[PDB]
Protein backbone atom coordinates (compact mmCIF):
# COMPACT_ATOMS: atom_id res chain seq x y z
CA UNK A 1 0.00 0.00 0.00
CA UNK A 2 1.45 3.31 -1.14
CA UNK A 3 4.43 2.01 -3.08
CA UNK A 4 6.27 4.43 -5.35
CA UNK A 5 6.50 2.41 -8.56
CA UNK A 6 3.28 1.92 -10.48
CA UNK A 7 1.69 -1.14 -12.05
CA UNK A 8 0.17 0.41 -15.20
CA UNK A 9 -0.79 3.77 -16.68
CA UNK A 10 -4.07 5.07 -18.09
CA UNK A 11 -4.03 8.05 -20.43
CA UNK A 12 -6.63 10.27 -22.07
CA UNK A 13 -5.42 11.07 -25.58
CA UNK A 14 -8.19 13.58 -26.34
CA UNK A 15 -7.49 16.46 -25.85
CA UNK A 16 -3.72 16.99 -25.64
CA UNK A 17 -1.73 19.49 -23.61
CA UNK A 18 1.18 21.06 -25.47
CA UNK A 19 3.67 22.64 -23.08
CA UNK A 20 6.03 24.91 -24.99
CA UNK A 21 8.84 27.09 -23.70
CA UNK A 22 10.38 30.45 -24.51
CA UNK A 23 13.29 32.37 -22.96
CA UNK A 24 12.60 35.15 -20.49
CA UNK A 25 14.67 37.73 -22.39
CA UNK A 26 12.42 37.27 -25.43
CA UNK A 27 9.39 37.82 -23.19
CA UNK A 28 11.12 40.89 -21.73
CA UNK A 29 11.83 42.52 -25.09
CA UNK A 30 8.34 41.58 -26.29
CA UNK A 31 6.81 43.23 -23.22
CA UNK A 32 9.03 46.29 -23.72
CA UNK A 33 8.20 46.72 -27.41
CA UNK A 34 4.55 45.83 -26.70
CA UNK A 35 4.13 49.01 -24.64
CA UNK A 36 7.00 51.35 -25.52
CA UNK A 37 7.39 52.39 -29.12
CA UNK A 38 4.94 50.99 -31.63
CA UNK A 39 1.94 49.14 -30.22
CA UNK A 40 1.95 45.50 -31.30
CA UNK A 41 -1.86 45.24 -30.80
CA UNK A 42 -2.23 41.50 -30.18
CA UNK A 43 -5.96 41.63 -30.83
CA UNK A 44 -8.42 38.77 -31.16
CA UNK A 45 -6.43 35.91 -32.73
CA UNK A 46 -3.75 35.97 -30.02
CA UNK A 47 -5.40 32.83 -28.66
CA UNK A 48 -4.81 31.04 -31.98
CA UNK A 49 -1.94 28.53 -31.94
CA UNK A 50 -0.93 26.05 -34.64
CA UNK A 51 1.89 23.53 -34.45
CA UNK A 52 4.17 21.51 -36.69
CA UNK A 53 5.56 18.05 -36.06
CA UNK B 1 28.80 28.28 -38.06
CA UNK B 2 32.54 27.73 -38.44
CA UNK B 3 32.17 24.37 -40.26
CA UNK B 4 34.62 22.31 -38.25
CA UNK B 5 36.60 19.76 -40.26
CA UNK B 6 36.53 16.65 -38.12
CA UNK B 7 38.61 13.82 -39.70
CA UNK B 8 39.24 12.03 -43.01
CA UNK B 9 37.53 9.26 -44.95
CA UNK B 10 38.09 7.22 -48.10
CA UNK B 11 36.25 7.84 -51.36
CA UNK B 12 37.08 5.90 -54.57
CA UNK B 13 40.54 5.12 -53.24
CA UNK B 14 41.19 8.78 -52.42
CA UNK B 15 41.45 10.34 -48.97
CA UNK B 16 38.97 13.19 -48.55
CA UNK B 17 37.78 15.39 -45.70
CA UNK B 18 34.53 15.40 -43.72
CA UNK B 19 33.08 18.63 -42.33
CA UNK B 20 30.42 19.57 -39.81
CA UNK B 21 28.18 22.63 -39.95
CA UNK B 22 24.56 23.55 -39.38
CA UNK B 23 22.03 23.50 -42.19
CA UNK B 24 21.75 26.62 -44.38
CA UNK B 25 18.28 27.45 -43.06
CA UNK B 26 19.68 27.74 -39.53
CA UNK B 27 22.39 30.38 -40.17
CA UNK B 28 21.18 33.28 -42.32
CA UNK B 29 19.98 36.08 -40.00
CA UNK B 30 20.94 37.17 -36.46
CA UNK B 31 17.73 35.84 -34.89
CA UNK B 32 18.65 32.39 -36.24
CA UNK B 33 21.43 32.68 -33.64
CA UNK B 34 18.60 32.15 -31.15
CA UNK B 35 17.74 28.80 -32.77
CA UNK B 36 20.64 26.87 -31.20
CA UNK B 37 20.67 25.11 -27.84
CA UNK B 38 23.32 23.93 -25.38
CA UNK B 39 22.97 21.23 -22.74
CA UNK B 40 23.76 22.38 -19.22
CA UNK B 41 25.25 20.29 -16.43
CA UNK B 42 21.82 19.25 -15.15
CA UNK B 43 20.93 17.79 -18.54
CA UNK B 44 18.45 20.26 -20.02
CA UNK B 45 18.75 22.45 -23.09
CA UNK B 46 19.10 26.22 -22.74
CA UNK B 47 18.75 28.44 -25.84
CA UNK B 48 21.53 30.62 -27.13
CA UNK B 49 19.65 33.91 -26.75
CA UNK B 50 19.15 33.33 -23.03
Amino acid sequence: NGQANAMATVQQLDPIYVDVTQPSTALLRLRRELASGQLERAGDNAAKVSLKL
Amino acid sequence: WGSSYVNDFIDRGRVKRVYLQGRPDARMNPDDLSKWYVRNDKGEMVPFNA
